[PDB]
């Protein structure tokens, strides 16, 4: 639990990379997806820009 | 390291629609784990820094994770196919 998400920034994530989904934004942390942040249709739908976008909206 | 409950019972709400044949988290924990110990021919694999073996079969385009220890991390149908396999 003392990792930053990558798609709302607060601290969830317990292994860096390692798919666990964060319990705030509902991103699950695919490192390809992290690497490349507008590579949609990885373990997520949306690539992480689009994740990041529609969550600063919530 | 996450809870493994709670870890099976996220990802199952998260990817059970790509996997219809499955009615509840376990079946799905099951078929990963399954999948993983008995990879079916033209299952792919990839070892990270830290022990996770991956695992991707182009034909069903299941792509799954596990740690060190044989625990799964993920199971899911990536849109991207074996594009998503080729960037790792
Ligand atoms: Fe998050």
């Amino acid at each position: 639990g003392s990792y930053p998400c990558p798609c709302c920034g607060n601290k969830t994530i317990d292994e860096p990379g390692c798919y666990e989904i964060c319990p705030i934004c509902g991103w699950e942390d695919d490192p390809v997806q992290s690497a490349d942040p507008d590579f949609s249709g990885g373990a997520n739908s949306p690539s992480l820009n689009e994740a990041k976008r529609a969550f600063n909206e919530q | 390291k996450v809870e493994p409950v709670g870890n099976a019972y996220g990802h199952w709400t998260k990817h059970g629609k790509e996997f219809p044949e499955y009615q509840n988290a376990k079946q799905y924990v099951d078929a990963a784990h399954n999948f993983m110990t008995n990879p079916p021919p033209g299952t792919l694999t990839k070892t990270r820094p830290n022990g996770d073996t991956l695992y991707y079969n182009p034909v069903t385009n299941v792509f799954a994770s596990k740690d060190i220890n044989g625990v799964p991390r993920t199971m899911f149908k990536p849109e991207k196919g074996i594009e998503y396999w080729n960037k790792q």
